[PDB]
């Protein structure tokens, strides 16, 4: 049985990185190569592995977390970053054993009038923990003045879209990025390569 | 402009270490990949590795296990590549070259270093002798300057300070079975400027610390 | 894994004349392929980027083809300045892989060298050893001969020779030939001549001094 990589990397909709997807994958073997053969992607890091060793390994709780950011914030997608995705939105700990994959999506997200439907959050009370997922949309009080629940002045929807349109600059294009998570312990495991 | 400029050439015993550099300008270094490409005497060119300035995120050739190493210091725009202990097969000439940009999955070297020439040798480095070569004394005559007995390469031959260049041959340096090297560059000049023009060539051996201008005469 | 394949390994050819090359990969890399030129003391220079674009400032009559596992890189009209060797170069997300390389060398018209010689100076003399050069300057093609005859004997393991690389806007090569005597031999003979043959020489050429003017 191989590993569902493909509905992972070619699912037609990718989520909201405030709305992080994540798909456990177990019972199933993996051929990483059809990863790093390609020149498909912009970014293809890994971390506690080298990418061309992955085949030659067994993994324990393996995790595939997808979504949709700006170009010029692929690189929050790291270990010990900061940022309004890496402190409000996805934060990988600082210990993190897995590879990141991106790559331009213009293509598929990206509108001629415009597409809106992507979205993160701008506003937050604290940093988010590592792998959690914060789907809240209570009003932001950002000033001086109580927002009692109300929209209003200095009181914020906290979740903002992206504005992708074609002809952005590429750091303002849409990319897909996919973070592989991998548990390399002393105990069974059901992902192997070939 | 994008700019790529590697340290000068170097000659190390075996068992030393070496780190050789590569300081980018003009653009912004932390958002490319630095490649380093060695050239093996005589051989095509063969990629090391690349390294990510902003994360140093490394990728390096499956041949190259773990002899040499690639680095980066972001605060100083420079990238390196260093060996704890030099063999004699790391006889090189190195090249760095800034590759895609951190948003591009098109890789391509669009700008490159000059080279940086890396000689392993317990052999002692040693300046040449410079020599004249007189014209006789047809229309045109040769002269030039013989540049004897060093170690390691390169040098560099210009003529009246880089002024002449017209006719200029300077030759692939022959190793000697003394082990040194030697090298002549000659030029073509009018037979009737002998007389009254000066011909002076400025060698430069920068391992050794020689710089030597010679004024090429007519023999008397 | 992948291994690049260049054909041919070297090739000369007329200015003005097309040249094409070739590429192999061992397996379907797309369009994930360049081509650099790398003329002889230089970097290399990108010149197509993705199988088939120009890079900017990259004169037209450069370009490149193909898809997969074959690729070609085609000078339409060579040109003087030509002269180097071109690799091509797979990528993927991960590095780079360069091909072994294809050499370029331009055929031009016959054409002798005229020849040189030079006595060894007085200074290197003075330190014990003795430089007899003979230069053989701006000939095509390449293969040249040289012997020093020293009072008529033909010389034999005491000479070096060195020749440039082909010249980037005459496409001729230059030639020296150093005899090293110590002073003593030197002072044994009187004659020093360096006799060149080459294929635009009908008759040998030779030029000599006597050592002491």
């Amino acid at each position: 049985n191989l590993c569902p990589f493909g509905e992972v990397f070619n699912a037609t909709r990718f989520a909201s990185v405030y709305a992080w997807n994540r798909k456990r994958i177990s019972n199933c073997v993996a051929d990483y190569s059809v990863l790093y053969n390609s020149a498909s992607f912009s970014t293809f890091k890994c971390y506690g592995v080298s990418p061309t060793k992955l085949n030659d390994l067994c993994f324990t709780n393996v995790y595939a977390d997808s979504f949709v950011i700006r170009g010029d914030e692929v690189r929050q997608i790291a270990p010990g970053q900061t940022g309004k995705i890496a402190d409000y939105n996805y934060k990988l700990p600082d210990d993190f054993t897995g590879c990141v994959i991106a790559w331009n999506s213009n293509n598929l997200d990206s509108k001629v009038g415009g597409n809106y439907n992507y979205l993160y959050r701008l506003f937050r009370k604290s940093n988010l923990k590592p792998f959690e997922r914060d789907i809240s949309t209570e009003i932001y009080q950002a000033g001086s003045t109580p927002c009692n629940g109300v929209e209003g002045f200095n009181c914020y929807f906290p979740l903002q879209s992206y504005g992708f349109q074609p002809t952005n600059g590429v750091g303002y294009q849409p990319y897909r990025v996919v973070v592989l998570s991998f548990e390399l312990l002393h105990a069974p495991a059901t992902v192997c390569g070939p | 402009q994008v700019q790529l400029v590697q340290s000068g050439a170097e000659v190390k015993k075996p068992g030393e270490s070496l780190r050789i550099s590569c300081k980018g300008s003009g653009y912004s270094f932390t958002n490319y990949w630095i490649s380093w490409v060695r050239q093996m005497p005589g051989k095509g060119l063969e990629w090391m590795g690349r390294i990510d300035p902003s994360d140093s995120y490394i990728n390096y050739s499956p041949s190259f296990q773990g002899h040499a190493t690639i680095s980066a210091d972001k605060s100083i725009s420079t990238a390196y590549l260093q060996w704890g202990s030099l063999k004699a097969s790391d006889t090189a000439m190195y090249y760095c070259a800034r590759g895609r940009n951190y948003l591009d999955s098109r890789g391509r070297f669009d700008y490159w270093g000059q080279g940086t020439l890396v000689t392993v040798s317990s052999a002692s480095t040693k300046g040449p002798s410079v020599f004249p070569l007189a014209p006789s004394s047809g229309g045109t005559a040769a002269l030039g300057c013989l540049v004897k007995d060093y170690f390691p390469e390169p040098v560099t031959v210009s003529w009246n300070s880089g002024a002449l260049t017209s006719g200029v041959h300077t030759f692939p340096a022959v190793l000697q079975s003394s082990g040194l090297y030697s090298l002549s560059s000659v030029v073509t000049v009018p037979s009737s400027s002998l007389g009254t023009q000066t011909y002076i060539c400025n060698v430069n051996h920068k391992p050794s610390n020689t710089k030597v201008d010679k004024k090429v005469e007519p023999k008397s | 894994d992948i291994v690049m394949t260049q054909s041919p390994s070297s090739l000369s050819a007329s200015v003005g004349d097309r040249v094409t090359i070739t590429c192999q990969a061992s397996q379907d890399i797309s369009n994930y392929l360049n081509w650099y030129q790398q003329k002889s003391g230089k970097a290399p220079k990108l010149l197509i980027y993705d199988a088939s674009n120009l890079e900017t400032g990259v004169p037209s009559r450069f370009s490149g083809s193909g898809s997969g596992t074959d690729f070609t890189f085609t000078i339409s009209s060579l040109q003087p300045e030509d002269i180097a060797t071109y690799y091509c170069q797979q990528y993927d997300s991960l590095g780079f892989t360069f091909g072994p390389g294809t050499k370029v060398e331009i055929r031009r018209t016959v054409a002798a060298p005229s020849v040189f010689i030079f006595p060894p100076s007085d200074e290197q003399l003075k330190s014990g050893t003795a430089s007899v050069v003979c230069l053989l300057n701006n000939f095509y093609p390449r293969e040249a001969k040289v012997q020093w005859k020293v009072d008529n004997a033909l010389q034999s393991g005491n000479s070096q020779e060195s020749v440039t690389e082909q010249d980037s806007k005459d496409s001729t090569y230059s030639l020296s030939s150093t005899l090293t005597l110590s002073k003593a031999d030197y002072e044994k003979h009187k004659v020093y001549a360096c006799e060149v043959t080459h294929q635009g020489l009908s008759s040998p050429v030779t030029k000599s001094f006597n050592r002491g003017e």
